[PDB]
C-alpha cells in the first residue's frame, strides 16, 4: 500500500547506503506513477481555469482584447 | 437391506452380552427388558450433547398468557446469543426459562432461540444407530457381568465405533472455521489455493 | 491515453484535428484487412444525446418525448481506403449528414490504426500484458492463499483439560494479580504446531515469481 | 438581503421563465440516479478519514470513530 | 480543498467568480452526461437562512416564526 | 424419550450397582430409599459449588426488623463484591451474614449479594442430571459392597461423564476472558479476527 | 523444472486442521466458539497437517534451476 | 556429470502423499474437504515420501564438477 500511495516511506532500504544517483533513480519512478493523474488534470482543470481567467480579466476592462487572425 | 431397527439392535446387544438371541420385544420372557433399558438410556445419553442432526436453528418461541416460556418435555438444552440480547441471560431450569440476570421468570417479547430436541429410535440415522447400539452393549455387559476379556474386546469394538461415528459426522456436516458463527448466512467462497495455478 | 489503452488493451484508433485529437476504444468500431496488412474500410458506431443534432433530423417520437435530456440517438460512421485516397461521411437514422463528406490522400489521412505486436494474418492485435496473464493469474491466487491462512491461523482460544482441576468460572471471573486454585499444565492454547517451513517455502516462490 | 453567490460579470435580463417544471423536480428525479456513488464515496470516506464526507444526522451532534490503521 | 475532495471522493464541482472560487461537494448537485461525455444539465442545491433572502420572497409562515436565527 | 426423571435414575443406580430393578418408588420394600438418599447428597454435593444454572447475580437481599440478614434454608453460598462495598466485607455462618471486618451481626442498610442455591431434582437439567446419576452410583456401590476392579470401571465412567458435563456447560453458558468479572454490563463485541477479510 | 517446482509449492500451500478420536474435543466447539472464549478441550489433540521434510529436496531443485538459469 | 545430477534432482521434485492404515484417515475426507474445515483424523498418520541424506554426495558431486569447470 504504501508503495501504491508514493508515500517516502516504502524508499527506504535498511541495512546500506544507498547512492544520490539511486535516489534520483526512484524518485522518477515515483514521478512517473502518477502520470496519468497529472496528464488528465492538465487536460480538464488548468486550460479551462486559465481561459474564464482571461474572460473575466477582459470584460473587466483592465487589458485590451486580443488580435484576432485575419 | 433396510437400515438397522430395534429388534436387531436388541438381538446384537444381546449377541455382545453373550446370550443366545431373543426372537421378539413384546411380552418376552428373557433380557430383554434390561436390554432396551440400557438401548434407551444410551441413546438419551449420547443425544443430550446436541450434533448437527438434531438441532434447530433460529427457531422461535412463544411465550403463554402469563408471559412464561414453557418449554415441551423433549428439549435438551436452549441456546440465546448474547450479541442480540444484551439485557437478558437465560438459562433452563426444569421445562421454564429463567432470567439469571434479572431474577424473574417473566420476560417481555417472544426469543429467538437454537435448541436441540430428543429424537425416538425410528427418526435416528444410521451412523448414530450404530455407535448407540455399540455403546449400549458395552454398557450393559460392564454393569451386569464384570469380567475381564469381554471388558477388554468390548472397549476395543467401542473405539472403532467412536472413531467411525465421528469420522462420519464431520464429513457430513462439513465444519468450517472461517465462517465463524453458523448463525450467520454463508459469505464464504473458500477459494482453494490447491486448483487456479494454471 | 491511447499508449495506457495500446498497453492494456493492445488496439487503439486515432482521429487527428485542428481543434484536437480524439481517442476511441477498440469497444467502439470495427475493420477489415487483408492478410498483407492494409486496412481497407473503418466502421466508427458512437452515441450521443439528441439535443447536439440538426433539428430536421429530430423524429416525431422524438419529439413526442419529455426525456430529451435523457433520450438519446445513435451517430453512425464509414471510411473506406481505396486508390490511396480516404473517404468518409457520416450518417443518422440511414440517410448522410449533410455536409459530412470528405476527402484526402492517403499520407495524410486523419485516420490512423495501431497494434501492438505485430503478428500478421490478425485483423486486432495482441496486448503486451496477455505475454504475462497467467503468471499474473498465479501470484494473484498465491498471494490471496496466503493472506487466507494467516486470515485462519490468527485466531486465539482457550482450552481446559477435563482431567484437571480448573474451572472456567474461577479463570474468567477472578481478577488481575490475583491467586486462584489451579494447575498451569492443564489451561492450553489452540495452535498450529507446524506450519510455518511451508508458508516460507510459499513466500520464496511468489518472491521469485514476483521478481521475474 | 441581497442574494449574491454570482458574480456580476455576466448577468443579463430574463430571459427563461417555468417552461416545464420546476428545478426541485428535477433535483428529486436525479438524485436517484446520484444515490449509489455518493454510498460508494461515504464508504471510502469512512475507511480514510472519518468525517470528511457525513451523513445528513451527523452534523452538530454527530460522533465519529476512528480505524485501526493510520496508512 | 477540490484535490483532497477528488482525491476521497472522484467528483467536484467549481465555481470560479471575480469575488472567490467556490467548491460544491457530491451530496448538493446532480448532472446527467451523454455516453459521449459532454455534460448537458446541472442542479445544484443549497439552504441558507432566511436573513441574506429578499424580503419580497419572505412569506408569512416564516414571519410569523420567532426563530429567525434557526 | 423425555428428560431423565427420578424413577429412570434410581432404577439406573440400582442396575449399575448390580440389582433387579423396581416397579415404582412408593411404599417398595428394596434399596430404593437408600438410593434415593444417595442421589441426594451427590446433588447436593454437586450443587454446593455454584454453576451457570444456579447463581443468581445483581440479587438484593433484605434484612428483618432486628438488623440482621435472614438466609433461606437452601442458600449455600453469598458472594459481596469488594469494590461496592470497601468499608464492609462478609463471611456467611450458618444462615445469618457476619459482618467480619466490624465484629458485628447487625447492619446499616440492604445489601446487593450473588446468592447461589441448592435446587430440587424437578429444576435440574439433563447433563447436571447424568452427572449426578454416574456420581451416585458410584458412591452407592463403594459404600455396599467394597470392590476395587468395580471402583476402576465406574472411575473411567464418571470421567467421561465429567468430560461431558463440563463441555455442555462451557458451550451453554459461554464464558469470556476479556469480559473480566459480569458484573459490569457486555461492552464487548469480539468482531471475528477470522472472516471479515474479504 | 519451474512448473514442478510452482506445482508442489501449490499443493504444500493448503492448511488443515485434524481432531483425534482418542481425545476430548468436539468440532463443534472449536467451530462455534468466538474469540478468547474458554472452552473444554485439550490442545494435545487439534493436530495441522503438514509435510514433515521437504525442504532439502526443493532447495536441490533450487540450486539445481539456478544454475541452469546462469547458464 | 552434469546430466547425472540434472536427473537426479527431476526424480526427487516429485511429491506424493501416504495414509498409514493402523491410523483413522480416510483419503476420500482428506481430499474432498475444502480450505480451513476441520476433519477427523491424526497428524502422526499423513507423512509425504522423501530422501533422508542424499545432499552429501550431491555436494561432493557440486565439489567435483565445480573444478573440472574451473580447470
Amino acid at each position: 500500500l504504501a508503495f501504491a500511495f508514493m508515500l517516502n516511506t516504502a524508499i527506504q532500504r535498511p541495512g546500506e547506503r544507498v547512492t544520490a544517483e539511486e535516489i534520483r533513480y526512484m524518485a522518477q519512478e515515483l514521478d512517473a506513477g502518477i502520470s496519468g493523474l497529472y496528464s488528465i488534470l492538465s487536460r480538464e482543470l488548468q486550460l479551462p481555469l486559465v481561459r474564464r481567467l482571461i474572460h473575466i480579466l477582459r470584460r473587466k476592462r483592465k487589458l485590451p482584447d486580443f488580435p484576432r487572425s485575419e | 437391506a433396510a437400515r438397522t431397527s430395534f429388534l436387531d439392535a436388541v438381538n446384537r446387544v444381546l449377541q455382545m452380552l453373550g446370550e443366545a438371541p431373543v426372537n421378539s420385544l413384546q411380552g418376552q420372557f428373557g433380557l430383554a427388558k434390561q436390554a432396551e433399558v440400557a438401548l434407551n438410556d444410551v441413546s438419551r445419553t449420547i443425544q443430550t450433547e446436541g450434533w448437527s442432526f438434531n438441532t434447530d436453528l433460529e427457531k422461535k418461541l412463544e411465550r403463554n398468557s402469563s408471559n412464561e416460556i414453557e418449554l415441551s418435555s423433549n428439549v435438551s438444552r436452549v441456546v440465546v446469543d448474547n450479541l442480540e440480547y444484551p439485557d437478558i441471560d437465560v438459562v433452563q431450569r426444569g421445562d421454564k426459562l429463567y432470567d439469571r440476570k434479572n431474577n424473574r421468570y417473566t420476560f417481555d417479547e417472544d426469543l429467538i432461540v437454537d435448541m436441540t430436541t430428543i429424537l425416538e429410535w425410528d427418526l435416528l440415522p444410521e451412523h448414530a444407530r450404530q455407535y448407540i447400539t455399540i455403546k449400549a452393549g458395552r454398557q450393559l455387559q460392564e454393569a451386569i457381568i464384570g469380567s475381564a476379556e469381554l471388558t477388554k474386546l468390548n472397549l476395543t469394538q467401542e473405539v472403532e465405533a467412536r472413531s467411525a461415528f465421528l469420522e462420519e459426522e464431520t464429513t457430513k456436516s462439513e465444519h468450517s472455521m472461517l465462517r465463524g458463527h453458523l448463525n450467520r448466512t454463508s459469505p464464504v467462497n473458500t477459494y482453494i489455493p490447491s486448483r487456479t495455478l494454471e | 491515453e491511447a499508449l495506457k489503452h495500446l498497453l492494456v488493451g493492445g488496439n487503439v484508433l486515432l482521429y487527428v484535428s485542428d481543434e484536437g485529437i480524439k481517442v476511441i476504444h477498440l469497444d467502439s468500431y470495427v475493420l477489415c484487412r487483408d492478410p498483407m496488412g492494409n486496412v481497407t474500410e473503418i466502421v466508427v458506431e458512437e452515441e450521443i444525446f439528441k439535443d447536439a443534432l440538426p433539428e430536421e433530423y429530430l423524429d416525431e417520437e422524438d419529439d413526442d418525448d419529455d426525456d430529451m435530456g435523457k433520450k438519446m440517438v445513435k451517430i453512425y460512421t464509414c471510411i473506406k481506403f481505396m486508390d490511396d485516397q480516404c473517404h468518409w461521411y457520416q450518417e443518422i437514422k440511414g440517410k448522410e449528414v449533410p455536409g459530412t463528406h470528405g476527402k484526402c490522400a492517403a499520407d495524410v489521412a486523419p485516420w490512423i490504426a495501431l497494434r501492438q505486436d505485430r503478428v500478421d494474418s490478425e485483423m486486432y492485435g495482441r496486448s503486451y500484458v496477455e505475454q504475462y496473464y497467467g503468471d499474473l493469474l498465479a501470484l494473484e491466487n498465491l498471494y490471496k492463499a496466503i493472506l487466507e491462512a494467516s486470515a485462519s491461523l490468527s485466531k486465539v482460544l482457550f482450552l481446559c483439560n477435563p482431567n484437571g482441576t480448573t474451572r472456567p468460572r474461577t479463570l474468567s471471573q477472578a481478577s488481575n494479580g490475583s491467586i486462584v486454585q489451579g494447575n498451569a499444565a492443564d489451561v492450553t492454547v489452540l495452535q498450529a504446531a507446524g506450519k510455518s517451513q511451508d508458508l516460507q517455502i510459499a513466500n520464496q516462490t511468489i518472491e521469485r515469481i514476483e521478481n521475474r | 438581503m441581497k442574494t449574491r453567490l454570482t458574480n456580476n460579470v455576466d448577468r443579463q435580463s430574463a430571459l427563461y421563465g417555468s417552461s416545464g417544471g420546476t428545478a426541485a423536480q428535477r433535483y428529486e428525479q436525479l438524485r436517484v440516479d446520484r444515490n449509489s456513488p455518493l454510498k460508494r464515496a461515504r464508504d471510502c470516506s469512512k475507511v480514510t478519514i472519518p468525517g470528511l464526507i457525513e451523513d445528513e444526522n451527523y452534523g452538530d451532534a454527530g460522533r465519529l470513530d476512528t480505524p485501526y490503521q493510520s496508512s
